[PDB]
RNA sequence: GCUUGUGACGGCCCGUGAAAAUCCACAGGAAGGAAUAGUUUUCAUGCCAGGUCGUACUGAGGUCUCCAAG
RNA sequence: GAUGGGGAAGCUCCGUUUCAAAGGCCUGAUUUUAUGCAGGCCACCAUCGAAAGGGAAUCCGGUUAAGAUUCCGGAACCUGG
């Protein structure tokens, strides 16, 4: 009921009623008609393309990472010495001296 | 503003129809039956409708679709051609003479009141050509008269006459003298 | 990409706006009229 | 050639804005409205709505160029003119004092037909039937109204006489296939010449009219329906079934007004159609009749009921917590059995059907992918995460369904 | 150097230096714009089309005009 | 130099925005005594008059008895959709 009219999933509430005679007359019956005629004759006609498909035929056709090792998994050497940010890194072309 | 030719000319000869002053055997018009003598003038002309030229046609064809096959007195209207009720007046006629305030040429009606008067003929200027015009089946009437009169409707008739006689001819009795349109 | 050929409406734009612009008109001519028969009755 | 002007040609002449197809006409809005309803014309969404205007983004609406300009010559619009000549010629009349004119003139009073209108609309009949699915939803809404000073009641007569009409012919050569109560009201389905045609019905109480709702669009709509279905009932009842129309007791009238009233004079292939055949029901006073016995009698059984009082039966259908005869010749049915031998087409057994117990829910007949994400392109990953989106909105609601469910089962 | 094009200056006037078609720009802040293609194409690439009439030659006291070797 | 006007017995002359109703666009749920159209925005004036004035965009090579920025080959550009 906080939402507004027309952005809306269903025009009603819906209701349980144990007995058919219980069943109360729908007063927003009119309504709904009314609104049907003025969506005929005023709101505008579009062809459209609706892409019934599965989304799992979007994603490229990839190798598995597994057929593509090595790779870095997880770490090993945590470098802790600074009191400041490490901003940069170098490492020597021969492979042991690593500066920051 | 600015407004058309036709609008302009007459608003000025609205204006040019005041301000200037009038002769008076004009301005004995305007000076004119007011409202609830004018609605029972025609509460009773309007039970003498002229036979509308439909109500006539299917009339003479009823005529002929009976007496072809298989004694009614002569019927009363109100009479409205300016011939024909001044030719009514000085017959003499007419009992009540019904005269339209506002014509096309307004020399054209400036005796009937003041020949209505001479010949004792009991007139009244009623307000309105168009007023006149739907009693008769025309658009405009500018004159109608009521010669003879259905026997329910005479006395009521007479009394129209003496009611016309005390509220227009005796109040206006000052409107044969006084040249109108002095208005400041 | 296997697309279905379908028509569609496309919402009908400020039918929120004038339907309780409507809503409060109705109520307004109503109460207007209401106006009318008391100062009728002074006549 | 010289340099052509830019915003004159394409969209522009394919397209026009209402204020320039309501100018072209020379046609009030009302009635260039009337007529769009009427022809079946509606706005159109260009490729560019600002190469459709002169250049302008504006809130514009657009109509199809050639649609307009194909109806400028039509004889409705003719007669909508015609209709405006009488209207002052009337009051010319009236306002002078004159009546015996004006009675005349209602006389000498030809209106505009719709008959030419359906036949370049609906040039097949398959065709009209399949818009019969909208012309049916008006038609019953507008018999369960009370009539105000919007709408006469020759008006609702009229519609009521069609509803009738159709309700007469649909339990006539039996084309019921399914049913389902809702709020709203009382839904059907009707192989009307092999095409399965749906519509609404509404519940036979007093309907609360707002003063919201325009009594003047609806009333042209009701105009073009109610033409429509006069011509269609005309088709059907003259290939495959009856005179039209049929002629109405009178003292049948008096006591129901309904169906069971209204004779018809005619000079299977579904199990729907052969159900019910040799059972008689008694509908009790406490169920909608006219809701019910046009099922019974579409279906193939037979209706006597408690209303028209004010032996073969062997049905009753009551809708009471305490049932006060029980004999041992009747069974004794709460209405939703029928609501499901319908749906089914199997009749359904009664034993969940007893008076005085609660009824049957009542169905109705209607991590390395997130690392693939990566190689795809913007106009690929908007997409892809909108139909993720789409689709985890109905498993979300799937799984409120099983919770609920469950948070209910307990108790 | 001659021909011609262009740039910055400096004089000469209270003489202050044609118009319009056409094209662009700014101020403005109306309106519009999302979850099985949101709104916007003054960005890039791609498609189609462009009617009528004149058009040859001469043009040298005796109409106008352009190019101009040592 | 028409039109509006005004002359002139007239052939026609005066006059060029003049005391012309000179028109072309937008807004709207369809306009509340029920389906007859309401409200707003702008205020000068047809047209003709330049092959030397303003103006979108084409060059090279080739080709005939006689045509070329027009034809051919190549390579371009502009304008509108």
């Amino acid at each position: 009921e906080n939402t507004e009219y027309s952005e809306r999933e269903r025009n009603f509430i819906p209701q349980k009623y144990s007995a058919l005679r219980k069943v109360p007359g729908y007063g927003e019956s009119i309504r709904e008609r009314f609104e049907r005629s003025l969506d005929l004759y005023l709101a505008p006609r579009v062809r459209k393309n609706k892409l019934n498909i599965d989304p799992n035929s979007l994603i490229p056709e990839l190798p598995s990472p597994k057929d593509l090792r090595p790779f870095p998994i997880r770490c090993s050497t945590i470098y802790a010495g600074h009191k400041g940010k490490v901003r940069t890194l170098s490492i020597d072309p021969s492979g042991l001296w690593l500066a920051t | 503003v600015k407004w058309p030719e036709y609008v302009r000319v007459q608003r000025q000869k609205k204006i040019l129809s005041i301000r200037l002053k009038v002769p008076p055997t004009i301005a004995q018009f305007q000076y004119t039956l007011d409202r609830n003598t004018a609605a029972e003038t025609f509460k009773l002309f309007n039970k003498y409708r002229p036979e509308t030229a439909a109500e006539k046609k299917e009339r003479l064809t009823k005529e002929a679709a009976a007496v072809a096959e298989g004694a009614s007195p002569k019927p009363y209207a109100v009479k409205y051609g300016l011939n024909h009720v001044v030719a009514l007046i000085e017959n003499k006629k007419a009992k009540l003479v019904l005269i339209a305030n506002d014509v096309d040429p307004i020399e054209l009606v400036v005796f009937l009141p003041a020949l209505c008067k001479k010949m004792g003929v009991p007139y009244a200027i009623v307000k309105g050509k168009a007023r006149l015009g739907t009693l008769v089946n025309q658009k405009t009437s500018a004159v109608a008269a009521l010669t003879e009169v259905r026997a329910e409707d005479e006395a009521a008739l007479a009394k129209l006459v003496s009611t016309i006689d005390a509220n227009f001819a005796d109040k206006y009795d000052e409107v044969k003298k006084h040249w109108g349109g002095g208005i400041l | 990409l296997n697309s279905n050929p379908e028509i569609l409406l496309r919402k009908r734009r400020n039918a929120d706006r004038t339907r309780i612009e409507r809503q409060e008109l109705a109520k307004k001519k109503r109460e207007e009229q209401i106006k009318k028969k008391r100062s009728n009755k002074n006549k | 050639m010289r340099i052509k002007k830019k915003n004159t040609r394409g969209n522009a002449r394919n397209f026009i804005t209402r204020s320039q197809a309501v100018r072209k006409l020379q046609v009030s809005l009302a009635d260039f409205r009337r007529l769009c309803i009427f022809k079946g014309i509606y706005p159109r969404e260009p490729r560019n709505k600002k190469k459709a205007n002169k250049g302008s983004t504006a809130p514009t609406t657009f109509y199809y160029a050639k649609d307009i300009q194909y109806l400028m010559h039509e004889p409705v619009l003719a007669k909508f003119r015609e209709h405006k000549t009488f209207a002052r010629k009337l009051t010319r009349a009236l306002g002078r004092g004159e009546v015996s004119s004006a009675k005349r003139l209602e006389e000498n009073r030809d209106s505009y037909t719709l008959d030419h209108i359906i036949k370049e609309r609906y040039p097949s009949f398959p065709d009209a039937i399949r818009d019969i699915d909208d012309a049916l939803n008006m038609l019953f809404l507008f018999s369960n109204l009370p009539s105000t000073n919007q709408v006469s009641s020759k008006i609702i007569n009229d519609a009521q006489k069609i509803c009738n009409q159709w309700l007469a012919y649909v339990a006539k050569e039996r084309l019921v296939r399914k049913v389902f109560v809702s709020i709203k009201g009382v839904y059907y389905q009707a192989n009307i010449k092999g095409e399965e045609v749906r519509w609404l019905v509404p519940f036979k109480f007093p309907e609360n009219i707002p003063s919201d709702v325009d009594f003047r669009i609806m009333l042209t709509f009701l105009e073009f329906y109610s033409t429509l279905l006069h011509f269609v009932l005309y088709k059907l009842y003259t290939d495959s079934g009856l005179i039209y129309p049929p002629k109405l007791d009178l003292k049948k009238d008096k006591i129901i007004s309904g169906l069971s009233s209204y004779i018809l004079e005619s000079r299977y292939d579904s199990p729907v159609a052969s159900l019910f055949s040799a059972f008689v029901f008694y509908v009790s006073r406490e169920v909608p009749i006219d809701i019910l016995e046009f099922l019974i009698l579409s279906c193939g059984g037979n209706v006597i009921s408690e209303a028209a009082m004010d032996s073969k039966v062997t049905h009753q259908i009551v809708d009471r917590p305490v049932l006060k005869n029980k004999v041992a010749g009747r069974t004794y049915i709460q209405p939703q059995w029928i609501f499901d031998c319908i749906n089914k087409g199997e009749l359904v057994p009664a034993n969940k059907y007893l008076p005085g117990e609660a009824l049957p829910p009542h169905l109705s007949p209607w991590e390395e992918k997130k690392l693939k994400m990566i190689m795809m392109s913007n106009k690929q990953k908007k997409l892809y995460k909108k139909m993720k989106y789409s689709n985890a909105k109905k498993e979300e609601q799937a799984e409120n369904l099983k919770k609920k469910k469950k948070q209910i089962a307990k108790q």
